[PDB]
């Protein structure tokens, strides 16, 4: 079977590649979202829980699948236990867990890639954290910036090179607007996960406020 | 059987007698009511025998689990969860006899002001649980008559020690109105347990110290004190 | 059907040799775990009970679920009989027979190899025992030290050269740091079972702590 | 039906007596009801018959068990566990009348200090468990004036050959006072059988041993 | 299929070669059991009834299994009807009926060589029995001696040399030790059915007592 | 119903009344109750028929079962333990009113001392068991009175013959107090049955034999 | 599926033409049982009802499942319905159906070959009857005598020519130990279905009698 | 509702009324109940119509699906078992109202002596047999009534004509003490069914001969 | 898959043609059964209802597991609706059905042809129906007669030839004797469904009648 897995890399590989492309970018404020997205009404970004954001790169169908079972998860957890016991931590291990069992029991793997972001609660002082997951169930906790979909290696290297620790939103909007180059309204989606607010940090920034930090 | 649980500035304490009884007669003199569940917290339970061990054991299990899973402990409202949850699964045999409350004590690290960090909260049979806001908090057959001398004691807590005292006293004093609630027995030095938690966690109150207050108290009462 | 066996058997060795190496090795206050560990929140070394610990290399989530599949053993077990009953040795078998039948049955192989460490109850005098679980449930269990993960050889070559028998903490670490080798507090995971605890003999090291012994 | 056992110096007895009853019938005199149920363990069940022998049966089947499959044997704590789960399994046929209660009696080979390694637990119907801390316990029709003479003769204890005698008197006096309870029958020569555990593990106690004593007592009491 | 089952019987037949060598011999004192083993917690030789024991070569998780399988009928039979009605044959059967299943259903053939001994109940007199199952499920009583794991042929013939009917435990102990050759307390697991003892015949033979007799 | 067993040197026998009545209507005169369940035992129920005669039937199936399967026959422990069982088994209808008590008499041929081999046991609704150690036993509506006559008869077994003698009294005893335990019919020619095992096996008694001993007794009361 | 089925009786007639023979005969006291059997205590002939045995030749482990399978089935229809509408006809179409069922659709066929036997019941007149079961669920009666295991044209043709209708025991015996031999009491087992036994007409002849009738 | 059985020389005779009621009102007047099962054998069934309807139906299916499958018929014995189990698979049904008792006649073709091969068996609800041995068997709400009719009339059994006959007359008995059972209704002409079986087989009885018994039987009581 | 069903008709078709033959013919007295069967206790005529006959050519075990599935289908129905509801025509259109099914679905297609005969009720006017069922569930209605087994050709020529509407049950009996011919009373089942018979329509015909009949 090791053709088998061999292929299945591949195939996910592929459909990823083939896919737009998305950053999570840390910021001063708190994390950034930015994908290349024409669509007016189908989202790669999502709020999953209160202090807990999501970000996808791949095969819309099968990632919206992963983004309402996280939410399911993160909702059923926070209901059993308290909402404070939800973690991007604790949602990036069981993306990870779901990617294994899909990538090596499904029919054909997920073509997809998936970042999970957390920032401080309300009044605390703690790093964001990005979490990466692959279409193999494959884990890794990045410090500063996230790329996933298409060709991301200019995208990283550009990041790389233009990337400040604890950058405004407009600057880090910018930097991250340019890595992707390697862009307007109408085809970008822009999320962040605000460390400001009280409870639910997820918000988006669409149209004229959008336009505005442009 | 009777189970206080006090805050006091910086921490909370926990206390219960030793007495089982079937109808009148008296079936154990030595039984222990309060247990530590994890580092920050202690559960004390009224009722049904089997179902107070149980719930106890499986409680500090079911908390230290998802330590070990999730590599870190449970926020105090999930502990408090999952104790209500447990509760509510009793609630069918509770219905048919097999009836046990707990009382829940514990002090939240994750708390913003380390003086009122401390936590006791209540559950009815149905998994219903209420976060104390008074001060002080009592289940079992003598939990009015400790409530009640709590209400004229608590003013004088202002430390761990005085909360111990108070505590030890409404045990007293619950014991000396319920026959189902056992007294300090000097006989045969048997006396109430307790727990204390506070920022350093959640420790067993010696039996020593706890003698030693029994002893003032009933000294205060004979007047020998005067 | 001899073919297949030999198949995974071989695509569970390459991931098994492709991962980050980990090392445990007895010392006189107990045992002590050292992994290549680049991660801030991801963990290969883990309790599993009072006096017993859990080291793993290869496929995260795969030996992630086998980390949360033991303690959730080990805690029934302990419930159901009396927490003294539970034993690294127990353990050790549970993951010997999981394994073997997970290499046989499941679609593909975990890429895994595993190791249970025992230390002696607060007070007693009893030898550590450390166990190695590896992907097709065979066993074993050894006296000294135990190395898993990538290239194993020149580690454990290494750990046969300067191993010595009831070293202190500072000169274990040395020791399994080098053997290693063959790596800074950001790039290692550190723990011991310390068997001078009263109950719970893990106990993880990290930055200052982690700073004294290094 | 009376079960009593009681902790001694460096042990622990534990007794039965030989009757069984269908209301005011004696429905038998050699009744067993003390069982070792392993190398340092003995139970002693009062209630329905039926659900007695299978207890003791089964209880013994599932220590071994253990040893054999786990290589050592279970902690005292957890042969506690084990009997305690056993009787709450039964707690529907309780309700039912099928209600029996076991007294475990043992010699805890780890605990510390041996003098008083002697273990006697008791159960309630529920599954709830009790070590006893007071020196002896009893179980069955008899078990409060068993508890009552015990109360006043516990203090003769200083040994395992006083511990017996102090047993079986217990016996005597439960019988003297409860009708589903038998005395010693001196015409058929059946006496209350009793176990002793110390360091070298439990053992049945000879009839004859039992015999004199009771002699004992009743020329005593004569 | 033809094909099939001559591969799977292969990859057994190699297994077991490849695995550390058992003997049991039937002596004055009952059944001796003797296996090269270098662990001190994990066994091959156990208990499985009051006059009954169990030997195993080959893959440990697999033969331990096999063991708890036997252990758990042993003890429902002896409390569905009475102690003194199981017996050595009745396991062997039992062993030769699961080996045959699993060599023929299992998904891999379990490689594995099994060994199980009966001595009389106390004060009667019966030669002791000896049952070896295969791993096809093939079953062989034998009258002096079994030989398992590994290469067998050698110490089958130096015990076909050196075995006296009868032999006393500390010569029988050698001759074992001996024919193995073809090992100290360290690399020596050893086990009796001592049919001098009142119930349980099984006792190990370790340390001080093991080494007094090598 | 009335059924007893006593043991004598050498053996066991066992003996039972035939009579079944709804309430107070005699509903049969030649019922058996006791029967030859394998090589070396016998069972006699009391209670409920339908129960009674698949205990019989099944018990001794089960017996033979085992000793096909595995080669030997079972312990007798065994057997003791397997027919206790499935009298646990029909507990639930027990408590419905479908109760049936059986009495186990036996030979164990691997017994140390073959005079006292014989082997008498008891049985609760529940499952119980016991095996007796007074030399004598009873089961069924007459049960009291049979035990009381035994208590005075039983110091007169010696041997298989008086042992039968003892068991047939204590029958007649059992109907002369207990309207639901039927007396030897001397009209009819209907009379107890009877088995007696010893290390030659368990065989019915002939009813002659039967027959004798009741004119016997029946003679010795007029007087 | 030609080819695997091929294969499949291939497989069975292999193992059966490899095993020791057998052979049932009627004579006038019943139908004599007689096969080469060195053990002591596994058994390839067996009783399974009142009028009714049981003889097998080739795999143990698989002709036992099938002997008790038999017994069962038995058990539970003489208990069903009465003992006397258990025949040896009943339990030939019973094994006929479960082998045919095994050879189809089990992973390896069973390589056995059986015999049902039954004869008269107490004091009435009828012909022994003999049925012969395949491995694929042939089944035939015969009027005389039935050969199984291993080569048995020799031992048929023997038969074919010294075999007489109504033998004595003796003679019966003789006859087939001969035909056979184309062996003493270690290396046979003998039975009989005695048509004279008011009930069970089933008879193991073992030792001394056995002796003295060789 | 009554149904009577006896054995004469050489076969058995089986008959029953026809009457249903439900509580005091005649509900039926030629209600069938007694049925050919076999070749050799007979089954009457007393209480609910549904539950009798049903065994004698599926009774005589289960019987021929036997002997179609195994090419023979079931053994006599055999035929009592599955009538048996049948019966005590409706014990729970019968526990709430929906009770039904049947009475099987037969004649064992595999029996030693043809003079007594005819075979009485009777049911009890929880799935109990008898093989009556006394020579004749009734069951219904006049049964008794049947019963102590036939104890006197019997010693004039002695043939297949005279069963018949004193099988008829216990009948009548019976409707003559039992308002639940009826007797010969001569206005509309309907009489007892019945059904003789011997060494031949089992054959339903004219209703013309029936008929002339309940006659003979009347005027010999005017 | 053209093959696989190409291997299974081929299979099933080879099975029957190497069994002994079977005809049924309709005649005055209603359809007769006439089979090469040496057994005297196996059967491959059989009634199956009231007016209803089964005869089956092929692999014994085979058909008698359909026999009885039909004579269960049969007796279900006559319960659950009438007696009279059940029909030839049903039980035929059941066999397609099932054979059908076993033939595409079942590890090895069944080696048999079935024949299902219905006459008329008692009293009534109705030419008797036969039915023929091969391996794959094909069905047909035959006016006259019907031949399975062996080699067909010989046998139905020889019927074509002397075959006569009406015929007498000697006459019809030796027209089919000899048809099977292109035997005696010890190699001939023979049975008839007798229209004058009120119920049951099914009686074989055997020893001294059958030999009065030839």
């Amino acid at each position: 079977m090791e053709q088998a897995m061999r292929e299945r890399s591949e195939l996910a590989r592929k459909g990823i590649a083939r896919a737009k492309s998305v950053v999570a970018l840390a910021y001063a404020g708190g994390v950034l979202f930015v994908a290349e997205n024409p669509s007016r009404s189908l989202q790669k970004i999502s709020e999953l829980y209160d202090r807990v954001g999501f970000a996808a790169a791949g095969k819309f169908n099968e990632f919206d699948n992963l983004r309402r079972g996280g939410i399911q998860f993160a909702d059923t957890r926070g209901y059993a236990y308290d909402r404070r016991d939800v973690t991007g931590r604790q949602l990036a291990n069981v993306y990870a867990q779901t990617l294994g069992t899909i990538f090596t029991e499904q029919a054909k793997p997920y073509e997809v890639e998936l970042c999970v972001a957390e920032v401080a609660h309300y009044g605390e002082t703690k790093r964001p954290e990005l979490y990466r997951i692959t279409y193999d169930g494959s884990i890794a906790d990045e410090p500063h910036f996230v790329v996933m979909g298409g060709t991301t290696e200019p995208i990283a290297n550009a990041l790389k090179e233009s990337y400040a620790e604890n950058a405004s939103l407009t600057d880090a909007l910018r930097i991250a607007v340019a890595a992707l180059r390697a862009l307007g309204v109408a085809s970008l989606e822009v999320a962040v996960l605000d460390a400001n607010r009280p409870r639910r940090a997820f918000r988006r920034i669409t149209g004229s406020a959008l336009q505005a930090l442009l | 059987t009777t189970i206080v649980a006090l805050k006091y500035p910086g921490g909370v304490v926990m206390a219960g007698d030793r007495r089982s009884t079937q109808g009148n007669m008296i079936s154990g003199r030595d039984v222990r009511k309060v247990y530590i569940t994890d580092d920050y917290t202690a559960t004390g339970i009224a009722g049904t025998a089997a179902v107070a061990v149980e719930f106890a054991r499986l409680y500090a299990v079911e908390l230290e689990h998802y330590e070990k899973l999730e590599g870190v402990p449970l926020t105090f409202a999930g502990k408090i969860n999952r104790l209500a949850i447990m509760v509510r699964g009793n609630l069918a045999a509770a219905m048919q006899g097999l009836l046990a409350l707990p009382l829940l004590a514990g002090y939240d690290i994750h708390a913003s002001d380390p003086q009122s960090a401390g936590r006791i909260v209540s559950f009815d049979a149905a998994g219903g649980w209420n976060i104390e806001e008074e001060g002080y908090q009592a289940v079992g057959s003598g939990s009015l008559f400790a409530k009640s001398s709590m209400k004229k004691l608590y003013s004088q807590v202002t430390d761990g020690d005085s909360g111990l005292r108070v505590a030890v006293e409404a045990l007293y004093d619950a014991a000396d109105d319920d026959s189902a609630t056992g007294g300090p027995d000097l006989v045969r030095g048997i006396f109430p347990t307790a727990v204390i938690i506070d920022a350093d966690g959640a420790v067993d109150v010696p039996e020593s110290r706890i003698a030693e207050l029994a002893r003032a108290i009933i000294e205060s009462r004979s007047g020998a004190d005067t």
